[PDB]
DNA sequence: TCGAGAATCCCGGTGCCGAGGCCGCTCAATTGGTCGTAGACAGCTCTAGCACCGCTTAAACGCACGTACGCGCTGTCCCCCGCGTTTTAACCGCCAAGGGGATTACTCCCTAGTCTCCAGGCACGTGTCAGATATATACATCCGAT
DNA sequence: ATCGGATGTATATATCTGACACGTGCCTGGAGACTAGGGAGTAATCCCCTTGGCGGTTAAAACGCGGGGGACAGCGCGTACGTGCGTTTAAGCGGTGCTAGAGCTGTCTACGACCAATTGAGCGGCCTCGGCACCGGGATTCTCGA
């Protein structure tokens, strides 16, 4: 079946042609096998040709549930309507007097067939979505159901299915556990042999090729990841490189005074070991005066942005434009007067930024001739999804704590169009504790590129 | 236009507040009242969650032992209002 | 200007004014003033100050730094408002 | 054929005898006297019980709820003096409008 | 583990004595363990400072009779030194 | 024909009740209500001769806490005469 | 009976240190009626302390072991 | 060589020792906690003795009668606290007059 | 016979006071007062050594129930004149 | 003085998680038997309490008065209620760290038991002077007056 | 503003009396030297909270508002409490009998403390299935108006 179905017009593409074929295998045995893909590469096209197949081949045309993040949720209801128009959707929003008529005359009376929904709308209707036989429950966006004490891994094995399908872009935490525990939802024939080949798994071993790649066998039924330069072959750069610096006297002292101090002041790794040591002067005790009047020694005390001291009159005149994902909000406002003081032309965002506070200074920032060049990310908020490809220079703050999280915000850069080279940079000190974090972010990587490899 | 006269809804809200026993004060900035007010005192604690709830059920079972002892100092003025000048007189004869 | 934290509110504040007029509503007044709601801030601060002190003082006095719910009864209970509902 | 059935009470009488020597109360403690308190502790505790035996049929239910304890010591007025200075956790207060906070008719 | 010895059970055998078809709700238990405790430690604390004015140690059934009619102001007084000594000819006659 | 205004020899039994320490109530009729309301409680009681002070020591100091504590009930009314209005607020808050 | 015990002036050198300016007549009924009651949470506490030791005789310290006991602690007789 | 004198002070050690044994407190009682609550009454027991004895020369007398004493706690801001549901033998109060029944 | 403090107090007197001497009643106030701090910092102490599970009373188990009695700046004063005699009723 | 009209009550449905039953368990109550002793009842002493009776004068009572405050009624401002309107701040869920609170289980040491002195504290003998009555000294103080 | 009382404080011999003191046994503290039971002090294993970021929902909180009913000074007014003076009237003290009972003395049991066997009553788990919480919906009624 290596063309589309004549209600899908529109030539999907042929890494979906491929990708429908090869996904007819998991339709047949009922393995509800994991999608997982990069992003841009059309994964909502792979599963329209799963809601709507089912009608006039497989005959089912039942309640079908998918759950989807807020912050796409605008773009379902369009796809349907772009390439099956015969289906119905049903999407949900609104307060309490705008929402109930979407539940009193919409899904009770069976007038549905995709209900695209929000994640905090299945807490507030986990009575009326149990009131159905669903048929092929999709989660897009697979890593939310890592956590086993979460009200979604003990709210959605309740209500049940013939079969389903699950979409993400990862394969999860080189702990082990997160990737059985969506196994314990993929088939519940899964936790019999998860801690049951318990031995066959915790062993590091030194015969992966031998065990590892050739247990995929096994386990090739289940998952799959791809690769844009394997759809396009052309784009080049991924480039990323790191210094070794150290702090000065008002926090390598207070480094070392601290922990006599401890050993308030408590969690020592993020209240005095990121602090401390990031960006300086986060507890107004390391103060030159009252008046606090911005200046420099104020920025010549930290051992990072005595890089950005020197970066920002190298880092203009080359071209870029500048995006710094860092954390910890109240941070920025340090660095948001380190350039409303020195004359950088700026923008930001975090998670108190509105959304539509959101969109309308990225399109300004996407002007091709513009002026602001410098946009204060934030991680956590730096892995939705948003169109940012007009830059090419990237400078991370911190170890990335959780090691996808910055390699999905490197998503920023190498996004659908982007032919200039990309520069991404990091920071971390010396006998600091970020090493060791980033020795955790070493171990935790060099075995699902492994993945990757294998 | 509808609208009550001032009188009536003070009275729909005793009548209702008297009778339902839901936790009245907010149970997250009263959390972090009592952890600020602690710090004069030892720095670096921790407290239960279940402990924090003990004094949310002690405080309110204090002011309320208040206000209803300073409406009968108010009602004693031949006014129906509360003030400031009936709060200092009802802890003075208690608890100064 | 936009480094500070500086620039905002307390947490005295915390409970806030209909949580005064709810608490009083269930006291069986009827008008209350516009007075009040600086009062009541007050003595109830002046109030957690003579019972935490006597529940810190219980907390150091095991050597533990977790205010349990049973030193809090056991502050209350000496000055004369004994609580139940909290074992013991 | 136990202690705690010998009188024919109901709460146990081996463990207040225990509790009237390690809890530091005297030197010696008398054989009759915890069976005497045993009594006193469940007559205070199947009075109680009585009256919030009347709030379930008062309000239509059928447990037990700490707003049925308000409601059942307030409305006495012989346990409220032995409680006067006594709180109970989540019990709200009796209903009391004073009588001249009403309407003018 | 850690058994903590409460009245979970003795109280519910009450509320099968004087309203058979009733049940008392888990959190009014914590209640009513926080009730007879402190009649508990209200008389033996009584007591205590009752023995130690004559100069005796036997807390026996009379220094308990002599510490209930302080605690229980009126009509609780009248009953349960009446109920009690029920509780005391019936027990050594047997 | 001198005579002050009423609302001096009001003031000059104030500043000097308020300095000499002398029992107030009278001594043997005192003695006899004791004994009178004791029989209630139990017939033929002896009273030592001082154990029947250290109740007048101990009433006296009850009504004077009553009345230190029912005249600032009575100024709250701004007026500057107590009643019997005051005394049942006066132990409403403490002891009813 | 004996209620005229004590009387109309008794009641004014009272309300004199008390600290009030002009007494009402209506109080003459209330504070008997408020010192009666006061003589019946001691007295009540004295003869059962003094029943107890097995004596006819209510000495001092009976009346002090019952004020100690409501909050009302009387000094200068002993302890 | 006694014990309240080794360890320097004015109230014995040796009548405390048994009054924590016989008046069942608990059944072990410490080596120093008769030494430590016969200095934390000692201070308390010099406290009100010397304020007293600064008002003791009020009246210029010098025999401290019961009036001094109930003008030593009920004039100081902080052992009233302490004392505050007690009264004294003969003590009296202090003159006050309120500010509405003066004369104006 | 019987047993008091009126040797005592009339030597803590004559240390602040050289010559006001101090009167009858007055002495059985001051009798019935340090029966009181001593019957409420002891019954203060032993509730407080019975909810830990203990058996002893210490001056670890004193000094915490005097600064719950003492109302402020005198738990601040009494401390300091108490920690200075166990320091010399041990280190003599 | 009775119709519009919201608030509140009272029915019926659903469905969910706490409360009660029931099992296995283990260890604190329960007997029987020693052995010491505090309190029980008898027995004597003296002490403090009750009831008298007679005398002397502070202190209470019932008498006028007469002004001064408490209560009633007024207009008179003005301060908080009741309801529609913006945004915010609680309230869930989640994330990724690591650590401070509780049985085992071991083996010092500081508190009590016993026997034997002895010096410190304690009532009771004389035996003194610091308050307090007093009574005559001058001496600082709010109303009939202008 | 000034002159007649009515309140108060400086004072001297001049006494009673209680606080400060001296001389005696006896009773408890303390030195002593063992002896054990409490708890210090580590040492594994597990479970709840804290730091500062993200996501969303959604009833409350916050801000306007006109409006209306209460607060609050005035002012009349009228009994009702204060003040003071001849008249009774019970407290107070002062002896003086007269004996009840508080506190003790002195035996000697009746009764708790404690022991090791004893062996069920009461303890945390587990599964469950009525009580009550909730959401529609329509009756009942409570306060605004004519």
């Amino acid at each position: 079946f290596r063309e589309s179905p004549p209600f899908i017009k529109g030539t999907m593409r042929d890494y979906q042609i491929a990708g429908l074929n090869w996904l007819i295998s998991l339709h047949e045995n009922g393995i509800s096998g994991i999608l997982a893909d990069e992003m841009g590469l059309g994964k909502t096209l792979q599963t329209i040709s799963f809601l709507g197949y089912l009608r006039h081949i497989q005959g089912i045309t039942g309640p079908h549930l998918v759950a989807v993040p807020k912050s796409t949720l605008d773009n379902w209801k369009r796809e349907f309507e772009k390439w099956t128009p015969d289906v119905n959707v049903l999407v949900l929003q609104g307060a309490k007097e705008e929402r109930h008529q979407l539940i009193n005359d919409r899904l009770i009376d069976e007038d549905f067939d995709v209900c695209i929904t929000s994640y905090e709308m299945i807490l507030r209707e986990k009575a009326h979505l149990k009131k159905f036989a669903w048929e092929y429950i999709i989660i897009d966006e697979a890593h939310r159901i890592k956590n086993e004490e979460s009200s979604l891994s003990q709210v959605i094995r309740m209500f049940s299915s013939r079969n389903r399908l699950l979409i993400t872009g990862t394969p999860l935490q080189n702990n082990l556990h997160e990737l059985w525990a969506l196994l314990n939802f993929l088939l519940p024939d899964v936790f019999g042999d998860s801690d049951a080949f318990d031995q066959w798994f915790r062993g590091q071993d030194r015969d992966q090729d031998q065990v590892v790649q050739q247990l995929h066998r096994v386990l090739r039924p289940f998952l799959l990841r791809r690769v844009k330069s394997d759809v396009e072959k052309s784009l080049l750069p991924k480039k990323e490189i790191n210094v070794y610096i150290g702090m000065s006297e008002m926090q390598v002292k207070w480094y070392k005074k601290i922990l006599e101090k401890d050993i308030t002041r408590l969690l020592n790794i993020v209240m005095q070991l990121r602090k401390c040591c990031n960006h300086p002067y986060l507890f107004e005790g390391a103060e030159p005066g009252p008046p606090y009047t911005t200046d420099e020694h104020l920025i010549y005390n930290s051992g990072k942005m005595i890089v950005l001291d020197k970066l920002l009159k190298r880092l203009q005149s080359q071209g870029s434009r500048v995006l710094i994902f860092s954390q910890m909000s109240r941070l920025l406002d340090i660095l948001e007067d380190y350039c409303v003081f020195r004359g950088y032309k700026y923008c930001r965002i975090d998670g108190g930024t509105a959304h539509e506070d959101r969109i309308a200074a990225i399109d300004e920032y996407n002007r091709p001739g513009s002026d602001k060049f410098i946009f204060l990310l934030t991680t956590r908020a730096g892995g939705l999804g948003i169109n940012l490809t007009t830059a090419d220079t990237v400078i991370l703050y911190d170890s990335d704590w959780n090691p996808q999280a910055d390699l999905q915000a490197m998503d920023r850069a190498h996004r659908i169009g982007q032919t200039k080279q990309v520069v991404v940079y990091r920071f971390v000190t010396d006998n600091a504790i970020e090493e060791k974090v980033l020795e955790r972010a070493a171990q935790k990587l060099r075995l699902d590129q492994l993945v990757i490899q294998q | 236009p509808h609208r009550y006269r001032p009188g009536t809804v003070a009275l729909r809200e005793i009548r209702r507040y008297q009778k339902s026993t839901e936790l009245l004060i907010r149970k997250l900035p009263f959390q972090r009242l009592v952890r600020e007010i602690a710090q004069d005192f030892k720095t670096d604690l921790r407290f239960q969650s279940s402990a924090v709830m003990a004094l949310q059920e002690a405080s309110e079972a204090y002011l309320v032992g208040l206000f209803e002892d300073t409406n009968l100092c108010a009602i004693h003025a031949k006014r129906v209002t509360i003030m400031p000048k009936d709060i200092q007189l009802a802890r003075r004869i208690r608890g100064e | 200007a936009k480094r500070h934290r500086k620039v905002l509110r307390d947490n005295i504040q915390g409970i806030t004014k209909p949580a005064i007029r709810r608490l009083a509503r269930r006291g069986g007044v009827k008008r209350i003033s516009g007075l009040i709601y600086e009062e009541t801030r007050g003595v109830l601060k002046v109030f957690l100050e003579n019972v935490i002190r006597d529940a810190v003082t219980y907390t150091e006095h095991a050597k533990r730094k977790t205010v349990t719910a049973m030193d809090v009864v056991y502050a209350l209970k000496r000055q004369g408002r004994t609580l139940y509902g909290f074992g013991g | 054929k136990s202690r705690s059935n010998r009188a024919g009470l109901q709460f146990p009488v081996g463990r207040i005898h225990r509790l009237l020597r390690k809890g530091n109360y005297a030197e010696r403690v008398g054989a009759g006297a915890p069976v005497y308190l045993a009594a006193v502790m469940e007559y205070l505790a199947a009075e109680v019980l009585e009256l919030a035996g009347n709030a379930a049929r008062d309000n239509k239910k059928t447990r037990i709820i700490p707003r049925h304890l308000q409601l059942a010591i307030r409305n006495d007025e012989e346990l409220n003096k032995l409680l006067s200075g006594v709180t109970i956790a989540q019990g709200g207060v009796l209903p009391n409008i004073q009588a001249v906070l009403l309407p003018k008719k | 583990r850690k058994r903590k010895e409460s009245y979970a059970i003795y109280i519910y055998k009450v509320l099968k004595q004087v309203h058979p078809d009733t049940g008392i709700s888990s959190k009014a238990m914590s209640i009513m363990n926080s009730f007879v405790n402190d009649i508990f430690e209200r008389i033996a604390a009584e007591a205590s400072r009752l023995a130690h004015y004559n100069k005796r140690s036997t807390i026996t059934s009379r220094e308990i009779q002599t510490a209930v009619r302080l605690l229980l102001p009126g009509e609780l007084a009248k009953h349960a030194v009446s109920e009690g000594t029920k509780a005391v000819t019936k027990y050594t006659s047997s």
